[PDB]
């Protein structure tokens, strides 16, 4: 059966607006978290976010951006990057039934769903709404707004699975290649950054609130005094491609996707059960003869969530645990975009032979003890890496990537 | 000295993204310019922002041509 | 040899029925599910007509479960309860089972609760007024998350979203999970809430019918010369997609085998369909299917632009040997994300009970709809193979082909 | 006739239990199966009823029938 590789990538995140900038931030251990006027003026207790630092003005054709929310914009720019990075030209990927696109967001666009309602209830009524709210606000906005300008003819839809969203998008792309249905699938996601959505997470008590005056310290995965995650925005896209198709055009291959896990807890709505995560990682490792050298953990910096995963990690690996860092300590939580971005971080680490640090661990959690949690940038030759993504509703995703030989 | 006379052209120009010189007064939105039925809706709206008036549905779709827009504003 | 997938159970909550029997009766009779809506009128919309669910959902679901749910999740949950019972599955059979999964989504999550959340925040109580349940209601994956947890699902778990093609892609994906050997059972379907918050966004596009508010049951009128847009609707649906040998052997009742699944993209116009994408989609679903298509449930939303494009695509695929065609949206209205699975269920009932539902309200048949065997009166017939089309904004296409199992 | 015994009523609705099962020194988590998020909503419900804001670290460590009634008296 067919094999799948990554032959290009693109990213717009809190720690870089391309793979060069991001690569540098990963090596630095730099943080992408800043203070947010918007979150404060809204009335929230959380004032920190991992925002995108980029002027998007004019970057996309007018006839194209008129349909887009911020999630679509980030995903579109990431896709432009991924295409060039894969060295693909329009004749190679447009109007091609064997080329598709699977990308989604966690929450579509609350900003424009609200805008539409506000416009409707203000004067003018329907006249203030405009004809572009549906495509911006619908859950499939990211995939619809990209597949059309890029002339995609293959598969075209969005996976939605909360914080595991773009991970399942990548996994599905692999399945499309495995089933022989596609030669190339663009896979990824995006997420807008706004109080409209962020406030709903704060109302849960899921967001960090005790570190507003020192934003870069707010996200602190595996620390004893963590208090929730730092919401973030951005996008990412990877070119998922059939192996023989990539080799024949002399494509640059980052890694093969040798494992994909997707499972469910069927237990608690917002708290992970561990059982599901163990099955997920084991499922991704099935038929993988090499060991896992590095693991990008989900690790959101919530009190309940971080150690649950560690317990699950122990159970899978036992005494042979892999090196572990949670890049969300730098990046914040990108929600739907997290899966593809963290996959890209893992691929950059695999490509340039280093491990990014898990920062802000002042006091290591007592239940985080007998493990290889990396806190300082460390050069190493990696061969096989793993990235976990978990979401509300007890949904799980794991990717295993490995150098081709 | 002169306060502007019918920047209607400007609204259409920016809305449809054209170089101002292409906005001919006998130029129709669809067959030239390159607007689709969703472009139309936004343009009618934009003509309401500018010109602080409202345009009823059964009026707005008699509007196609650059003139038809000029015609409509004048006398309203 | 590659794994085969069958439907062994279904459930539905729609504008024309709150279960498969009520729906069956409405389908045979050609009864409209469309009514007038005060809510839409009071909001300021031009469209005042609805494909509403006629059911009080209060108390139907346990407190601890419904506290997380928007209406899309509720309809989908109720449809799933029906599907489970209809498949003769017991809790021991499908719960806490790594080979049993669920793929269900909505087109737009929950605009109502996203708006509710913003209002609460901007109100006098701010954060205190929002509550801890808006995320789970509003997020795009709500339908899959709110179901997989109470039903103790352990297999795959996520939502496909593709606008009006949503639950069609969910079923196709469920099939792929079985083909890949990863799952024995996948619950597939979707739901959609019905509210002015979302409907107005379609109205601002000019996509909704506006000229028939005084006669609600005449508003949705696919293939009619004087159609003026679709009638928005809500509801949910779920089907039990199951590996063949797993189903046969537990003595499951099998509605049909899924012998084809098409999924393509236009890559052309954002809101207007292209002929070529739909043609490739239908051809993809018919590939390796040796019998002919006896009936086709068309997407047919009753828009001026959309209805004739689909017909043109149909002509190109079948030529002069077109199958019988009816658009059930003329009765049901447009369920958006739930449309795919509901229309799949309608087609399965037609296949199970040997009849073809009428495509109603065609007073004057459109000039471009000529010579295509569009059925307008209920017609008994023994069907073997049926087809259902679902298209969405962004030029996304889905086609399902289903056929009776032999012996 | 209204007492101030509804706090019992509110808790009852929110946690979906039978009024007799609510008993002054009954704990929300350990006896009435309330969780993480149930806690948040009940504190809110105690504010809709009984016009009064309850500060975050005030309304936490409440946690048993008793202390809900206790707090509200003199508020
Ligand atoms: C949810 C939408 C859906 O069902 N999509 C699949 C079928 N597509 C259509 O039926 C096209 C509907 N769109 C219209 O009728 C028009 O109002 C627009 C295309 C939105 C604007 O049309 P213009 O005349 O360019
Ligand atoms: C999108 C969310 C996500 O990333 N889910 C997967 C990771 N899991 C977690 O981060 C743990 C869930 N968080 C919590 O349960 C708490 O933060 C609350 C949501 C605030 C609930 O508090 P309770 O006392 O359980």
């Amino acid at each position: 059966m067919k094999r799948a590789v990554i032959t290009g990538l693109g990213i717009v995140s809190s720690i870089g607006n391309n793979q060069q900038e991001v690569l540098a931030s990963l090596r630095e251990g730099r943080s992408g978290i800043t203070f947010s006027q918007e979150l404060k003026d809204s009335g929230m207790r959380s004032h920190v976010w991992g925002n995108v630092k980029l002027d998007t003005t004019g970057l996309i054709d007018r006839k194209v951006v008129r349909f887009m929310s911020d999630a679509s914009i980030y995903a579109f720019l990431s896709m432009e990057q991924a295409i060039a990075d894969a060295g693909l030209s329009p004749e190679a990927y447009q109007n091609n039934p064997r080329v598709g696109l699977i990308a989604g967001s966690g929450g579509g666009s609350p900003r424009f769903q609200v805008f539409g309602a506000d416009a409707m209830r203000g004067p003018r009524g329907l006249k203030a709404v405009g004809p572009y709210v549906v495509t911006k606000a619908m859950a499939s906005g990211v995939s619809a707004c990209l597949a059309t300008p890029f002339k995609i003819h293959g598969v075209n839809y969005s996976i939605s699975s909360a914080c595991a969203t773009s991970a399942h998008c990548i996994g599905n792309a692999v399945e499309q290649i495995q089933l022989g249905k596609q030669d190339i699938v663009f896979a990824g996601g995006g997420e807008e950054l706004c109080w409209e959505m962020a406030c709903e997470f704060d109302a849960m008590g899921a967001l960090s609130t005790k570190y507003n005056d020192t934003p870069e310290k707010a996200s602190r995965t595996y620390d004893a005094h963590r208090d929730g995650f730092v919401i973030a925005g951005g996008g990412g896209m990877v070119v998922v491609e059939e192996l023989e198709h990539a080799l024949a055009r002399g494509a640059h291959i980052y890694a093969e996707i040798v494992g994909y896990g997707a499972t469910s807890d069927g237990a608690d709505m917002v708290a992970p059960s561990g059982e599901g995560a163990v099955r997920c990682m084991k499922m991704a490792m099935h038929g993988v003869d090499t060991p896992i050298d590095y693991l990008n953990s989900h690790g959101t910096s919530t009190p309940v969530g971080d150690v649950k995963e560690l317990a699950a990690i122990r159970e899978v690996f036992g005494d042979k645990s892999p090196a572990i860092s949670a890049t969300k300590a730098m990046t914040g939580h990108s929600l739907g975009a997290a899966g593809v971005q963290e996959a890209i971080y893992s691929l950059l680490m695999l490509e340039h032979g280093f491990i990014a640090p898990s920062i802000n661990i002042e006091e290591l959690d007592e239940q985080a003890a007998g493990l290889n949690i990396v806190t300082e940038t460390t050069d190493r030759e990696l061969t096989t890496v793993m990235s976990n993504s978990f979401g509300f509703g007890g949904t799980n995703a794991t990717l295993v990537m490995r150098k081709l030989k | 000295m002169s306060t502007i006379e019918e920047r209607v052209k400007k609204i259409i120009g920016e809305q449809l993204g054209v170089k101002q010189e292409e906005v001919t007064n006998n130029a129709s939105f669809v067959e030239d310019l390159g607007a689709d039925s969703l472009d139309t809706v936004e343009l009618v709206m934009a003509l309401e922002e500018e010109f602080d008036t409202e345009i009823p549905d059964e009026e707005a779709e008699k509007i196609t041509t650059v003139q038809a827009a000029i015609d409509y504003i004048n006398g309203h």
